[PDB]
RNA sequence: GUGUAAGUGCACAAGGGAGCUUGACUGCGAGACGGACAUGUCGAGCAGGGACGAAAGUCGGGACUAGUGAUCCGGCACCUCU
């Protein structure tokens, strides 16, 4: 994993408007990272 | 002391749940996945260089590391393309990083495409490994929409240690793939 | 009505100068060639253009390895 | 001449000990180059008269 | 009925070290009064020879495999140091202070390089 | 009338005439076959010449296989010219045949009227020939 | 595929990539190849001072063979010569 070359790699939650919470990682330098449909939201996942 | 939650979820139940269905004589047979390569053909290179500046950080911040630019090992006329110029990018995932795109693309990204449809299940490549490609990056969380001057897809493939499409087939359907059903 | 060709080189004297079975002193050049037909072996050294030579006295002794033609220098015994 | 013939003098008692060839136009500037002075008896820097 | 379809990554290695040693063996050779130390590393041991490539026979060995260096409450490497003492003094025991080094493939660092210095310091004069 | 599309060399040495034929000595395709007995060029219009011929003879049945395709060159200055100041131009195209070479072959329902079309193919070529069939 | 014609080579790479660097050196050179003569070519190794390498070692331009002009006359710099 080379030092200064990569993007800065920050943990972060994910929301979403059903309330589903995720936990991973990403590049938001916010931390926090919000979501209006997921995959319980889409409707094509859930057959819909 | 940490761990992915798809990986969990790999090793926990979708393990044993192709053991199973597949009845393999020995336990190093169960299919895991590899690696995912993510790569971006700008081709328009060929007269302007500018657009891949632009083009590697696109996937920089989209999967967590800098992409390796690729020179061109071919001199192609028609398409104005010349020896060992930039004509594309490139980024390859292991270890835990593949989780966390392939969890962040399955559960939040997939869902984002616009008039999302699904994907086929045909798209394999007969030896076990998954391929298809997008038309848009501002799908992506991370890519603010503002700072986007103008669509750049991307090409997505996922490989596997299956050997057959069936093999596969299960990994990726029990692993969320919103797969189309023909 | 002319002829364009007729141009030539020199001749320029290649191939085995030492045959096998002769006593050669040291740096006696063993094959004058081009590429490396013949591949150095046991104490014989290539040139700059591939010419090969001995390092050592002895007895010369074409030979072959992997499939490659080889030329070495067996130590002729002392009287 | 693309390819005109230069030389090379020792930097400390600026004696033209060797003569080469360079590309002008590909490099206009001098040569920087360590090369072994005889009379000094050691490797010192070389410039291009 | 499994038929496995790409190369395995044990026999990619296995042939990658096998092509990479003999470039190495091109200028590398051993004699009877300049031997010529092979290593071979494995991940849990380690081996020499002293080998001797004019009839293509073996001077000397020594290896993890031996309780002794076994015995080590030591590291690989601190396993590694007891063997590069162990060759050296079977070395001399033989009448050769003199040898070459065959790396046998692996890049010069960690256990193979603790193997070279342990017997460089040794007496093993290369 | 048959010459190579293309030819790596245009001007070559003549062929040597010395041996008998090695390869192609036995009929393959037909039932009758000409097998040559001397050596002699030949030319591109003499297989012209020979092949339509045969078709005359045998009218409409039957099928010509000619296993002697001419693709050696062969050269002549131009006229009225003294010697040297090079090789000539390639003139016409001959095939080298050797002794027992077989060049034509019918296939045909009946004999007489085969080996009659065959015998006059046989006085359109210089050499001397024979009919030859397929069995032993 | 090898900068460049053809041939001999090269997959063990002499082909592709990366790091350092200037041996694209000074004084020499046993032994040879080829030759009417004049030219031309290979050279292990020794010494000085270096480069890469842990070390063994390799390096007196380029995978090899073409890319050049004797002598007279004259220019420039150095030398403990007259």
């Amino acid at each position: 994993m080379k030092t200064g070359i990569h993007p800065e790699y920050v943990d972060t939650t994910v929301q979403c408007g059903c309330g589903h919470s995720f936990t991973t990682r990403s590049t938001k330098q916010s931390g926090t990272i919000v979501v209006e449909v997921c995959s319980q939201c889409h409707p094509f996942y859930t057959g819909k | 002391k940490a761990l992915p939650r798809l990986k969990q979820r790999y090793r926990e139940e979708i393990r044993e749940a192709l053991q199973q269905e597949f009845n393999y004589a020995n336990v190093m047979q169960i299919p895991g996945v590899v690696k995912v390569v993510v790569n971006m053909g700008v081709g328009d290179a060929a007269r302007d260089a500018k657009l891949i500046n632009g083009a590697i950080n696109d996937l920089a911040l989209i999967t967590g590391q800098k992409p390796e630019v690729r020179r061109a090992r071919k001199s192609i006329a028609q398409f104005k393309l010349r020896e060992g110029m930039p004509i594309g990018a490139r980024v390859t995932l292991r270890g835990d990083r593949m989780w966390e795109f392939l969890d962040r693309l399955i559960s939040i990204a997939l869902p984002r495409i616009r008039d999302f449809r699904g994907l086929s299940p045909k798209q394999f490549d007969g030896t076990g490994n998954y391929t298809f490609g997008l038309n848009e990056q501002s799908m992506f969380h991370e890519i603010d929409v503002d700072s986007i001057d103008r669509p750049r897809g991307m090409d997505i493939t996922v490989v596997t240690t299956a050997t057959n499409d069936a093999e596969g087939r299960a990994l990726l359907r029990a692993l969320g793939f919103p797969f189309k059903e023909n | 009505s002319s002829s364009r060709n007729g141009r030539d080189s020199a001749a320029q004297r290649l191939g085995v100068k030492r045959f096998g079975g002769q006593v050669v002193k040291a740096g006696e050049i063993l094959v004058r060639q081009r590429g490396t037909h013949f591949h150095p072996g046991v104490n014989v050294g290539r040139g700059g253009d591939d010419t090969l030579f001995a390092l050592a006295p002895g007895a010369v002794e074409f030979g072959a390895k992997r499939g490659r033609k080889t030329v070495n220098i067996v130590p002729v015994a002392r009287p | 001449d693309v390819r005109p013939k230069i030389t090379l003098a020792c930097e400390v008692c600026k004696h033209r000990n060797y003569i080469t060839k360079k590309n002008r136009r590909n490099d206009p500037d001098r040569l920087e180059i360590k090369k072994f002075c005889p009379n000094c008896g050691t490797h010192q820097p070389h410039k291009e008269s | 009925a499994h038929k496995p379809v790409g190369q395995n990554i044990s026999e990619v290695r296995r042939n990658a070290r096998l092509r990479r040693h003999a470039r190495l063996r091109k200028k590398v050779a051993g004699t009877a009064e300049v031997p010529r130390l092979v290593v071979n590393r494995s991940a849990r041991h380690i081996h020499v020879q002293l080998v001797n490539d004019l009839n293509g026979t073996t001077l000397a060995a020594a290896s993890s495999i031996e309780a002794d260096v076994r015995a080590i409450d030591g590291d690989k490497k601190a396993h590694s140091v007891r063997v590069g003492q162990l060759i050296a003094e079977r070395a001399k025991a033989a009448g050769v202070e003199t040898v070459v080094f065959d790396r046998g493939g692996y890049t010069y660092g960690g256990r193979i390089a603790a193997l070279a210095d342990a017997a460089r310091e040794a007496g093993l004069k290369f | 009338m048959l010459i190579p599309r293309k030819v790596k060399h245009r001007k070559q040495h003549h062929p040597e005439q010395r041996g008998i034929a090695s390869g192609g000595t036995s009929v393959s395709f037909g039932d009758y076959g000409i097998q040559a007995l001397e050596h002699a060029y030949i030319t591109n219009r003499q297989i012209e010449s020979a092949r339509i011929a045969i078709n005359r003879h045998i009218k409409r049945g039957g099928k010509v296989w000619i296993n002697i395709f001419p693709d050696r060159p062969l050269t002549k200055k131009p006229a009225e010219t003294r010697m040297g100041s090079g090789k000539g131009s390639p003139e016409w195209w001959v095939a080298n045949v050797k002794p027992g070479r077989v060049l034509f072959e019918l296939s045909y329902p009946d004999e007489k009227t085969a080996r009659d079309a065959l015998t006059r193919a046989i006085h359109k070529l210089p050499i001397k020939a024979r009919i030859v069939t397929r069995e032993e």
